[PDB]
């Protein structure tokens, strides 16, 4: 009956600490035990390269997480790296308890994680974004470890040419984590992308790469931007609703262009051919800087008719307008054209990815969705009905209908209550009307006859900020009281960080201090034991995305306009000391590139750290090894283990 | 930091990428005169 | 005349047995002197196989302290049987026999590195072993091992032949585990008597005639034991006159016995031969409940780990190129490498 449990993350990287929890489950009172957790190798022998660290637990103190050091030396020691297929280790926890209360037939348990290289983050930076051939190009790259905090390590960046060859590459010994460096494109070089890659020289597949677009151009002086009336089009057989677009051009310093707009329109699929009209083009002039175009109805049918084509066909094509406006007197010209003009037959958009799947019976389901516009920011106050059909629990189906308006970035949460002995729920979802937007999702139920369910209730269905308390309400459905303590814990960035133990009352809720450690997402997984079975849940939460753990405010008061020539008053703030890595880039750069090429902020930050998590899907398992497994943990207690990863990417 | 320049009446001039050698080309400077009142300029090129 | 000459080089480079039925033979040993070597056999067969294979992550780490701490105490179980000049007899009382003695050696230098037991203790073994030699290098058993059906392909119509290789084949196994100083006189007189034993199977493979699985364990015994290159030579191309036809040879215990020796042998000697004999000996491995003999357990998975860890190594697939040119600058020659360079087919300018 006594067991002893052991969590860790699903995968291994190497250089980093590992964080192993470990648990205490229906021990008497009289008994302490004590032991020690190590990594081992199972192919070469038993040979620990991981410092052993020991743990006492007791029937007061049940639990302990403990960090467990994986040093490159010792790693490298064991024959790891000598493995010839699967990159798999094991983590071993050995007590003398286990044998002498137990009388198990080895005192050796653990699991058998999946080791990686991936280590710290790198970051790039160049000069500017588009470079004429025969230009120096500057670049910086700043590395830190998985901390977040500023690492010396040893990197060896690399430059590739825009056919794929390697051109320059370099090792470095940061005293400073910043690196700058410079190199001169050759002169004769091709139109291409170029590619510049920084990795940790002992980490295979811990590289970062930035890009950077080398083409022969002339600064401009002016950029011309085309805006539709909608970013879609209704092709439905109903009707088809009006073409509009306004072209504006505007100076680099803010001031308005004169001059006569030139637009042709026509036809373009996916595969990349554009089909011109011979025809229908619009020459007229600027006032104001804007330009007020439509294409009509009877034009349109008409230009279709004479392409030997009909409205019907508009399935995945999209109409392409190109612009060539010339400034006057000037003489200067310059071009826009407009790719994202689709034909739908809907305009709006279900995203359904939030909803979470095989849930438990007995408590109410959350169906949360985003609508979204049509290629556009979400909407708001978008009807959204939900027709879901409780399957045979014995009887005939029931259906029900709930409807509710989005309330804002278009999250909507409406809870469809399920009964008890469920076989299989259907959900119909149309959002807005007329032309609504249907999407289907098909929940089943869990096999009859298990130890339980847990339902983990969230009261408030908005993504908290940082420094914020979250509360959420545990409880136990179609189970027997029997047990005293819920067992929760934390899972933010593949790393186990918090590990506590609530008592059992009506309706248990537990709060979760949202610190700057736990950003941007993280998971919640909480479970107990009914007589000798798990029973567990998890959750996903998304932190929403704001301040950094330190500050830098750039500000220069004043007015934006200025002359050449003027100084310049540049403040700069932080929390501490800190190397500010400064740079102005002019904005003809942006006009002067064919394609978008967007600069490192926050949302690329908070990505690289999050690409470091296992966990997958928005929670919820079947059993309890299951869940576990979605999360990202690697749980064996004696009777019950999760088999290992087959693939880093979740399926 | 968006941080955006001005004149007010200034001269553009936007010379070609390179131009060959004894090949006859035409300099086209604009000048802008975003000031309220009407004016009158002399534009002349240095020699050299 | 007065241009401008650029230069540029760009050099483009284009480029097994089911573990749950392998797990199963970790059992327990018990019983006689020959009860315990009927059980580790295949034990510690299926041990090294997964081992070499890397199939523990199939199963958890409890099994491999389980097999560790099984195959401990199967080593400790015949130290109490061994006779005062280590001839490891069925019995204490009973008389020795020249396999059982070959066998308890190869499964003792086998199972050394897991656990250290006094070499020393071995060598008296090797010793008894050699006291045994004939004037030709050959050895006689004194009493026939009390189960014959476990012996695999030896009985048939010459059996002494066989005897002398898995005995030579034994000792070599055991050869690696010499301590590297000390005994150089029984290092010495083992290096000899070897190499009588491999003259003596060459001279019989040159004879002919004799049964398949003898052959496949004499043609292997010298493939192993750096045999001369006439008699080996001349035993290889015995071997394969008598090759069959993927489907190679309930397949009885001899069939798989010299299927194994002759892929092992093979493998000592790969392309577009072994993967017929290795895919057949998988498929017959298959059966539930296969692997009857212990002999056939342990020496098919022995050719099976080693034809795994033969074709899964990869090959380094570098490269060098080196420009060398004479011009005003002087001279200067130029070398430039790719190589797999952590990226399948680096590309250098
Ligand atoms: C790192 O390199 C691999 C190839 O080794 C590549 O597939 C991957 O995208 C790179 N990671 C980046 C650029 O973040
Ligand atoms: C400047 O020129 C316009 C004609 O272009 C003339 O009508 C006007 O009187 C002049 N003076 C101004 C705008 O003060």
């Amino acid at each position: 009956k006594p067991r002893l449990l052991l969590f860790s993350p699903s995968v291994v990287h190497l250089g980093v600490p590992l964080s192993v929890g470990v648990q205490l489950q229906d021990v008497p009172r009289g008994q302490v035990v004590k032991g020690s957790v190590f990594l081992r190798n199972p192919s070469r022998n038993n040979v620990p390269c991981s410092p052993k660290v020991d743990f006492t637990l007791s029937s007061e103190r049940d639990f302990a997480l403990l960090s467990l050091q994986v040093p490159l030396k010792d790693a490298k020691s064991c024959g790891l790296h000598q493995l010839l297929r699967g990159p798999e280790v094991q983590l071993v926890a050995h007590s003398p308890w286990l044998k002498d209360s137990l009388s198990r037939t080895t005192n050796i348990q653990g699991i058998n994680l999946l080791f990686s290289s991936r280590r710290g983050h790198l970051f790039l930076q160049t000069d500017q974004p588009i470079y004429n051939p025969g230009q120096r190009v500057r670049y910086r790259v700043f590395a830190l470890d998985q901390k977040m905090r500023p690492s010396t390590d040893t990197i060896t960046v690399m430059v590739e040419n825009s056919h794929g060859l390697r051109v320059r590459k370099k090792e470095v010994y940061m005293p400073s984590s910043i690196f700058q460096d410079d190199f001169v494109i050759p002169d004769i070089s091709e139109p291409g992308t170029w590619k510049i890659s920084a990795r940790f020289s002992d980490g295979l597949e811990s590289n970062s790469s930035t890009q950077f677009e080398v083409k022969k151009y002339v600064l401009p002086n002016f950029e011309v931007k085309i805006t539709p009336g909608k970013p879609y089009i209704l092709t439905v057989p109903g009707h088809l609703d009006e073409m509009q677009l306004d072209i504006q051009a505007r100076y680099i310093y803010g001031k308005p262009v004169q001059g006569v707009a030139y637009v042709r329109f026509g036809l373009l699929d996916e595969d990349g051919k554009k089909t011109f009209f011979r025809g229908l083009e619009s020459q007229t002039k600027l006032v104001n800087g804007q330009s007020h175009i439509s294409l009509s109805k009877a034009e349109f049918q008409d230009a279709l008719e004479k392409l030997n084509m009909g409205i019907t066909d508009l399935q995945g094509l999209r109409l392409y307008v190109a612009a060539a406006i010339i400034e006057s007197p000037g003489g200067e010209m310059e071009e826009a054209e407009l790719t994202s003009w689709y034909f739908v037959s809907s305009p709006f958009s279900l995203d359904l990815s939030k909803t979470k799947r095989h849930l438990v019976p007995g408590a109410p389901f959350l169906l949360q969705a985003l609508v979204r516009e049509m290629s556009g920011s979400p909407a708001s106050g978008i009807p959204v009905k939900v027709s879901a059909t409780v399957s045979s629990p014995g009887s005939v189906p029931e259906v029900q209908d709930i409807q509710q308006n989005t309330d804002g970035s278009g999250q909507v949460s409406i809870p469809i209550i399920i009964p008890q002995t469920i076989s299989e729920l259907q959900l119909s979802v149309s959002a807005g009307s007329p032309h609504p937007a249907i999407a289907r999702l098909t929940v089943a139920a869990p096999p009859s006859g298990g130890p339980g369910f847990l339902s983990i209730e969230r009261p408030d269905s908005r993504p908290p900020r940082v420094g914020d308390t979250l509360n959420l309400n545990l409880r136990a459905v179609g189970s027997g009281a029997t047990f005293s303590h819920y067992y929760y814990m934390i899972l933010s960035r593949g790393q186990i960080v918090f590990m506590n133990r609530e008592p059992k009352r009506t309706l248990t809720s537990v709060s979760v201090f949202v610190d700057h450690h736990l950003a941007p997402s993280f998971y919640f997984v909480a479970f107990y034991y009914h007589g000798d079975h798990p029973v567990a849940n998890s959750l996903r939460v998304d932190v929403q995305a704001g301040a950094c753990e330190g500050k830098l405010e750039l500000s220069v008061d004043g007015a934006k306009q200025y002359r050449n020539g003027e100084s310049v008053k540049l403040h700069l703030e932080t929390d501490s000391l800190a190397l500010v890595a400064l740079g102005a880039l002019d904005t003809a750069l942006y006009a002067a590139g064919s394609k978008s090429h967007k600069p490192l902020n926050m949302g690329k930050v908070f990505e690289a750290m999050n690409s470091y998590d296992l966990g997958c899907g928005p929670g919820g398992g079947d059993s309890a090894l299951q869940v576990f497994q979605a999360a990202g943990l690697a749980f064996s207690d004696g009777d019950q283990w999760t088999l290992s990863r087959k693939r880093l990417s979740c399926p | 930091v968006q941080l955006r320049v001005f004149r007010e009446f200034h001269l553009h001039l936007r010379l070609p990428m390179s131009v060959r050698r004894f090949e006859q080309l035409e300099l086209r400077p604009v000048l802008y005169n975003y000031l309220d009142k009407n004016l009158t300029v002399s534009v002349h090129v240095s020699p050299v | 005349p007065d241009g401008d000459f650029n230069s540029y080089v760009r050099v483009t480079a284009s480029d097994a047995l089911s573990p749950g039925g392998v797990a199963s033979l970790l059992r327990l040993p018990r019983g006689c002197g020959e009860q315990t070597m009927i059980y580790l056999a295949p034990t510690l067969a299926a041990s090294r196989y997964l081992d070499k294979t890397e199939q523990w992550s199939t199963l958890p780490p409890e099994t491999k302290d389980h097999a560790v701490d099984l195959i401990q105490k199967g080593y400790m179980r015949i130290q109490q049987f061994r006779k005062a000049d280590g001839s490891y007899a069925a019995w204490l009382s009973r008389d020795s026999s020249t396999w059982l003695t070959a066998f308890v050696l190869k499964v003792l230098s086998l199972a050394q590195e897991q656990v250290g037991g006094s070499p020393e203790k071995l060598q008296e073994t090797s010793n008894w072993l050699l006291s045994q030699q004939q004037a030709d290098g050959s050895f006689q058993d004194p009493c026939p091992v009390l189960d014959r059906s476990m012996q695999g392909g030896l009985v048939g119509n010459d059996e002494t032949v066989a005897l002398t290789a898995f005995v030579t084949i034994a000792l070599h196994h055991g050869l690696a585990v010499f301590q590297d100083e000390g005994a150089e006189p029984l290092k010495q007189r083992v290096e000899a008597s070897i190499s009588k034993a491999n003259s003596f199977l060459g001279e019989k493979a040159s004879a002919g005639l004799l049964g398949a699985h003898a052959a496949a364990i004499t043609a292997y015994a010298l493939s192993l034991t750096k045999a001369p290159v006439d008699l080996l030579g001349v035993a290889h191309n015995n071997l394969m006159a008598m090759a069959q036809e993927n489907l190679y040879w309930q397949a009885p215990a001899l069939w798989i016995e010299t299927t194994a020796y002759a892929l092992l042998h093979l493998l000592l000697h790969k392309a577009e031969m072994a993967d017929q004999a290795s895919a057949w000996l998988t498929r017959q491995g298959s059966f539930q409940g296969g692997f009857r003999s212990t002999q056939d357990t342990v020496i098919a998975l022995d050719a099976l780990s080693a034809y795994w860890i033969a074709s899964h190594t990869t090959e380094e697939r570098g490269l060098n190129v080196t420009l060398s040119s004479t011009g005003r600058n002087g001279f200067k020659s130029h070398a430039l490498q790719l190589n797999n360079r952590q990226i399948r087919g680096l590309e250098e300018e």
